């Protein structure tokens, strides 16, 4: 399947994956990294590369990161730059992770998966508000 | 048998929870979902919310056990594949007694509670739930326990056999 | 300030808060809960209530949860039902948390904060894609 790597400031990436697996069961072909104060983008590039070495990246790689412009995002950006089937998507949330992991098994094309991740991530943000009676 | 076709029977006191209904809907190829519960049917507020969050392309219906037996007695859904959602195995034995045909029952999840015994990570059974499962098994009906189709399938009798003799 | 409670399946809520604090510094008036297999909505309602007892809820409470329809969401829904200035927003992500925590200090109205959280959460989901040269 298409490889997924999750990166956030701190230690949240591992937990977002754990949460997803609590919902979907253990996942294959997924990696994650942490970012600790004192580290820079170059440290992170190495961390991402070490994770990729263990993943099947033949169909592509989708980096799901916490926020646009942070170190995790900047480092991932440097890796995907002139690579086909490599993308970085900021704002990772559980709806995005769950929908993306579910679709991945039905072997979608890379563009299809990227589009689904952005759409489900955004549609997943919703307020309860008053309900009709 | 020449009437509606039960694509799958999932038991869950939460009905739709997480992507369990979304993933199970696509894998089970289900375009219709019917909820059988008198307590929920009496909650107009909950019915509205469940109907407004019904997955796209999928219709969610809310009916009572007595009304459900009649909907199945109508060939209007013949061949149609529908998923049955229950909150307790007691309501499943009732449909069978009405002449409903069930080949197997899948346990999705059951809120734990005091006085009950935990058989799985989130599945609890009381002397009443166990008694219903034994009757279904005595009828040759298969009972499988699993939270997601990607998780290993376990036999309800095996889990209750290592607890209740 | 307006109280914020974060709830997610598993143990991710504490880490999402830690990540936010790595970006913004330690936060006040924020609570979180975990959800372990075996627990039900009633257990979670108690957990949320115990957290609320320690928070200043005079201006309102915003529950930020992982996904629409999960137990964390269902339990939070039961608490906010007929309460003024109580809301539940699904799809929590770092952009939403950071923007929401930042605005909270400028003492916005409850409706203003709820609207900002949904908007920043959604706008935070964005793909890098090819860039102009």
């Amino acid at each position: 399947t298409i490889a997924i790597v999750i990166g956030t400031h701190g230690w949240a990436a591992e937990q977002l994956l754990k949460t997803a697996e609590m919902l979907l069961g253990e996942q294959e072909n997924v990696g994650w990294i942490d970012f600790v104060p004192g580290e820079n983008a170059e440290t992170l590039i190495e961390k991402y590369n070490a994770q990729l070495a263990k993943l099947d990246t033949t169909k592509g790689v989708l980096f799901l990161v916490d926020t646009w412009g942070g170190s995790p995002f900047n480092a991932a950006s440097r890796i995907v730059v002139d690579k086909e089937h490599y993308e970085v998507i900021a704002g990772v949330n559980i709806p995005m992770l769950v929908e993306t992991l579910m679709a991945r098994d039905d072997d979608p094309s890379f563009d299809e998966l990227v589009a689904l991740a952005v759409e489900t991530g955004r549609e997943g943000v919703k307020a309860l508000k008053a309900k009709p009676v | 048998n020449d009437y509606m076709v039960i694509g799958l029977a999932r038991i869950d006191d939460r009905l739709i929870h997480g992507q369990v209904a979304t993933r199970w809907t696509k894998e089970t190829n289900v375009s219709r979902i019917i909820v059988v519960s008198d307590e929920v049917a009496a909650d107009t507020v909950r019915k509205t919310l469940l109907t407004q969050v019904a997955p796209p392309g999928v219709t969610a219906h809310v009916v009572d056990v007595a009304k459900m037996i009649r909907v199945y007695n109508n060939p209007k859904y013949a061949g149609e594949r529908v998923m049955l959602l229950f909150t307790n195995p007691t309501d499943v034995e009732r449909l069978v007694e009405g002449g409903v045909k069930i080949t197997s029952v899948n346990v999705g999840g059951m809120a734990f509670r005091q006085g009950k015994t935990q058989v799985n990570n989130a599945v609890s059974v009381d002397e009443k739930d166990i008694e219903a499962f034994k009757k279904l098994n005595a009828r040759g009906i298969e009972l499988e326990v699993r939270k997601v189709s990607t998780d290993p399938k376990l036999k309800m009798m095996d889990l209750i056999s290592k607890i209740d003799k």
